[PDB]
């Protein structure tokens, strides 16, 4: 189960300056290239150490092809205000994903490319990749045009044809990173919240990847409409954080048993409070 | 390795 | 150079089958579109064709294209005077700048 | 538009009067500008440190600012975040048991 | 649609030259490419926005100008005996593999000197005769010789427009000497019209040359045409 994919973001800019071009791509999940507008050299750059593999033509290529993304991007951004007549001071972000989800055979699972305006979906190429969707009549011209300049076999070409031939020269090219995770530390918190009741919290710290589960259980009993949980975050170093808490009356703290989960951990993770 | 585009919108 | 498009010149005679070849020394490239340039005129988009495509026709004309060797080619199956114009084989990666061959002048002599 | 989630904490498990890193964790924003800041007793703090901007897959925002500091028993800090889906400033103070 | 102008310029070498060119496809991107004797499309400038322009491959010896989104321009400060071919211009859309739009062309002699410019001479040439006889439709031939440098347009008006329709027109110049073009065309209309007396025939050509400006009898921007009505 692997995936490539590049998200891409242009943002219009009232005044002199042009719209922003913004480029980064991501293998399963993680950044390993991109390329700013607002940079003083804008060129593709890596964002992983084992990238630095590639030749300058890579950079070059790839760089000048961007270029072609940036006024792609500018003159779609104003062909959009005019099909909903907006006017001229305004700022209007234009955004597009596009990638390749593999299976274990190193085969096409499925193909994404998708973009959107104002932060909803504007167009899509369904599943087929020889049918789009459009969702307000803005996005029915367009589909009209691309109907019409037979778009859905170009990128069709490129989704299976070439994205699926890079992320495996990826892969094997960087294996020593994708080999990498850290297995979390965690403990527990007691904080005496009301008069009554307390409140312990189990504590993840410093893994990766991102994914993890925490499971507050009373006598094999799971909680999970009662607890207080926190969406993951990371520190900084590269690893991340999060905790869940429950709710329990004072003296009795140690029925209750929380779990963590972890790609990282051989053997998942159970814990108690302690005085 | 990026996505090129084609038609404007 | 980079496309390479032979032969210069060609005169065939009408009802006959025409053979454009055309090799080039990008690998990497994609996307093969072919022009035709009709005397007191500038080009025009004839027909195109993808890596992916072995072959694509377009109702008497036809291209045909091959990577081992890196090379493909433009087949004109009736040849009548109103094809008499120059060819151009054309190459590109991405969405790079469309690169040109050199052009084939054809000339297709009418019958009598 | 979607208002942006804010969560304000340490990069590692904090012991007052010992030099640590303050982390300010801005999602869920569209559109992508914003304007955020970090405050030590209320007074905005000089350099912060910040991250490239990125978004996923329900399109929306989302950024990692943080400043080093030294945490004590007396001295406050928060994250205070201005954006257009927010009628008016979000404020944030660190809770060190958080 | 893409239009180019002048269709024709002659030039003297050091002397200045500027091409126009004008799209309402709304295209962004617009391409200056040199043509030489037929053969080749080579690239001299391009411009993906008004008001900055890019190198091509050939960008040596030519600037360029990107005034309006709509007009696109080749200035050669001084003109040289290389530059003289035939000029291209083409928008396309942004974006990958789009299709060039193609103007229609314009053709540079540079010369050394305005020494040997030549206008034409005009032969019309009644029917064959014969063939009114043999099939029935009469094939009357002009023909301009004499002429250098080949920079000549054969209109056949009639006594109000001037048909397409039934003009052979050649394709080109015959090298008939080194400093000497020669084309023919051949309109063939009705055994109705031309037998009868009531129908106006005039071959009639322009020879771009020298204008007023740039500088034996001024050899300038001309028409000559040659006349006949029917015989009954």
């Amino acid at each position: 189960p692997h995936s490539m994919r590049y998200f891409e973001t242009a943002v219009s800019r009232p005044g002199l300056e042009e719209p922003r071009y913004i480029s980064v791509g991501y293998v399963d999940n993680k950044e390993f290239v991109r390329f700013d507008s607002d940079a003083e050299n804008p060129r593709y750059e890596p964002r992983a150490p084992w990238m630095e593999q590639e030749g300058p033509e890579y950079w070059e290529r790839e760089t000048q092809k961007a270029k072609g993304q940036e006024q792609w991007f500018r003159v779609s951004l104003r062909n959009l205000l005019g099909y909903y007549n907006q006017s001229a001071g305004g700022s209007h972000t234009l955004q597009q994903m596009s990638g390749c989800d593999l299976g274990s055979d190193w085969r096409l699972l499925r193909g994404y490319l998708q973009f959107a305006y104002e932060g909803r979906d504007y167009i899509a190429l369904n599943e087929d990749l020889k049918t789009w969707t459009a969702a307000d009549m803005a996005a029915q011209i367009t589909r009209r045009k691309w109907e019409q300049s037979g778009a859905a076999e170009h990128y069709k070409a490129y989704l299976e044809g070439e994205c699926v031939e890079w992320l495996h020269r990826y892969l094997k090219n960087g294996n020593a990173t994708l080999l990498r995770t850290d297995s979390p530390k965690a403990h527990v918190t007691h904080h005496p919240r009301s008069k009554g009741e307390v409140t312990l919290r189990c504590w993840a710290l410093g893994f990766y990847p991102a994914d993890i589960t925490l499971t507050w259980q009373l006598n094999g009993e799971e909680l999970t409409q009662d607890m207080e949980l926190v969406e993951t975050r990371p520190a900084g170093d590269g690893t991340f954080q999060k905790w869940a808490s429950v709710v329990v009356p004072l003296g009795k703290e140690q029925n209750y048993t929380c779990r963590v989960y972890h790609e990282g951990l051989p053997e998942p993770l159970t814990l108690r409070w302690e005085p | 390795k990026a996505v090129y585009n084609f038609a404007t919108m | 150079q980079q496309v390479r498009q032979s032969p210069q010149s060609l005169t065939v005679w009408e009802g006959g089958t025409t053979v454009l070849t055309c090799s080039y020394e990008d690998s990497t490239f994609n996307y093969f579109p072919w022009y035709q340039q009709f005397p007191g005129e500038g080009p025009a988009l004839l027909i195109s064709i993808l890596s992916v495509s072995d072959k694509k026709e377009d109702g008497r004309f036809t291209t045909f294209f091959n990577k081992r060797e890196k090379k493909l080619s433009l087949h004109i199956i009736d040849s009548q005077p109103g094809d008499s114009a120059t060819y151009f084989c054309a190459a590109l990666y991405g969405n790079e700048k469309i690169t040109f061959g050199a052009g084939t002048k054809l000339t297709i002599k009418p019958n009598i | 538009q979607k208002t942006p989630q804010i969560q304000v904490y340490s990069r590692h498990p904090p012991e007052n009067g010992k030099p640590n890193i303050l982390n300010c964790y801005v999602t869920q924003f569209h559109p992508p500008h914003i304007e955020i800041q970090m405050l030590k007793n209320g007074k905005k703090i000089p350099k912060v440190e910040m991250s490239d901007m990125s978004f996923s897959k329900d399109w929306s925002f989302y950024i990692l600012a943080h400043t080093e500091f030294t945490p004590t028993e007396t001295d406050t800090y928060a994250c205070r975040v201005k954006h257009d889906s927010m009628a008016e400033p979000k404020t944030v103070y660190w809770d060190r048991d958080m | 649609a893409v239009t180019q102008s002048p269709r024709s310029k002659v030039a003297v070498t050091g002397g200045k030259v500027t091409l126009s060119c004008h799209q309402t496809n709304n295209h962004d991107y617009m391409y200056w490419y040199r043509q030489d004797t037929g053969h080749g499309l080579r690239l001299i400038h391009y411009s993906y926005v008004a008001d900055s322009t890019e190198k091509g491959d050939i960008p040596d010896g030519y600037k360029a100008s990107r005034p309006s989104q709509e007009n696109f321009s080749l200035i050669l400060e001084l003109a040289s005996l290389s530059q003289t071919a035939v000029y291209f211009c083409a928008s396309s859309d942004a974006g990958g593999r789009n299709t060039l739009y193609f103007g229609a062309g314009t053709r540079l002699s540079v010369l050394e000197d305005l020494r040997n410019v030549t206008p034409p001479k005009v032969s019309l040439f009644e029917p064959s005769k014969a063939e009114i006889a043999n099939k029935q439709k009469a094939t009357l031939v002009c023909l301009a010789r004499g002429f250098f440098p080949d920079h000549v347009e054969l209109s056949w008006w009639v006594n109000g427009k001037e048909v397409h329709s039934g003009v052979c027109t050649d394709p080109q110049a015959y090298k008939e000497s080194n400093y000497s073009y020669s084309l023919s065309s051949r309109l063939r209309v009705s055994a109705t019209f031309w037998h009868n007396p009531r129908n106006h025939f005039r071959c009639q050509v322009q020879f771009h040359g020298l204008s007023e400006e740039d500088k034996s009898p001024k050899p300038v921007t001309q028409n000559i045409s040659a006349e006949a009505w029917g015989r009954a």
